[PDB]
């Protein structure tokens, strides 16, 4: 039977001195043993292919925000996909939920990352509102 | 508001 | 193997002084016996877990848009995530569609929920506009 | 154990005198032999149901873009799904991606088809920003 | 544009 | 931005 996982914010994370900012995860369903949520990483641990789905909701009003979910593992990286949104100038309007998701062959030992291009962005710690899942299939 | 009810509230969009 | 459930709208529904406005669904792909689409909710009826996805196609001017998907049962609610979309303010620019989905545990005797938090929203009946449906996995 | 198909684009294309744009697809990953691709269109060989999914990245300034998602065969056109996303007016922040799924009956020898509803579109190669993909259920 | 007659939705015509 | 090297995209940049 398929290994699930889906994650919730805990906590967000933009080091200074980078354009970057990452989720904290921790699980509210869970399946399987083959995923495991290490702070801001979630760590793979039976290779497969795997259904991968992200949403993040932001409220910044500069140009464009979204998401850039990817995997790493043997001195390598590779960009899963990214989620994409115009958010517009008037800041009571500036709400945007950005949901992407696809499948892909994730091996054993693979760190995988959810990071908005941009340093200190404002987005939902909400369940409902900022998240991210696995289903092997 | 309209997002602001108490049975999906998110305090991320309920003003400032 | 995998029950399924895709169901689209028959009917828009919103009562008066209320905030709410709701779709009646009707299914178009059915397999297994797990969820029945009661009028404007979805009824389970076999526990396990489940993929849902949820898609409505907006044509409002205001701010800003989209659904909550919900569990209730057992005298609590849950809510499983919300699809945001920001409205622009020109009527013939202002169409967006809201997509969100994820993996999510439902017992038995569970009801799930589709609301769009405005009165009298203008949404699209099209089948291949708004849709909701089910995996169970 | 499930088949499987994800797309990416090699190429876009667009027959002048004509209001639409398609994309010509190359697998990046597969598994069972039920799906095939064939540049702009992909040939069902296995009838079952599936989990179809699609996202296009747009940089368009026009109003309005998105996709539809059709599947073609025995002489009968059905439209699956819609994506739209409401571009705004300034170039620097009219970058947007569509993501819409869901679950559906293909028969053995349809064509499935993804269409944006624009004479040269323009929307990006990358694989990560516009892609297509399939799983049996 | 959204209004082709193959995938037309009154909702936006 | 979106034209970190590490997920580059020339349509945005």
């Amino acid at each position: 039977k398929h290994s699930v996982l889906h994650l919730v914010p805990v906590n967000i994370t933009s080091k200074a001195d980078s354009d970057v900012t990452e989720v904290m995860w921790q699980p509210v369903l869970r399946r399987g043993r083959g995923l495991e949520a290490q702070g801001d990483i979630v760590r793979v641990w039976d290779t497969g292919i795997y259904l991968l789905y992200s949403q993040v909701l932001f409220h910044d009003v500069t140009f464009t925000m979204g998401q850039v979910v990817s995997r790493e593992g043997q001195g390598r990286r590779e960009t899963l996909f990214r989620c994409i949104r115009s958010m517009p100038s008037d800041p009571d309007r500036a709400y945007n939920s950005c949901y992407s998701a696809g499948v892909f062959h994730l091996h054993q030992g693979d760190i995988i990352t959810v990071k908005i291009p941009r340093a200190n962005a404002k987005l939902s710690l909400s369940p409902h509102g900022t998240f991210l899942g696995f289903v092997k299939l | 508001s309209g997002w602001c009810d108490p049975r999906w509230y998110d305090p991320f969009m309920c003003e400032h």
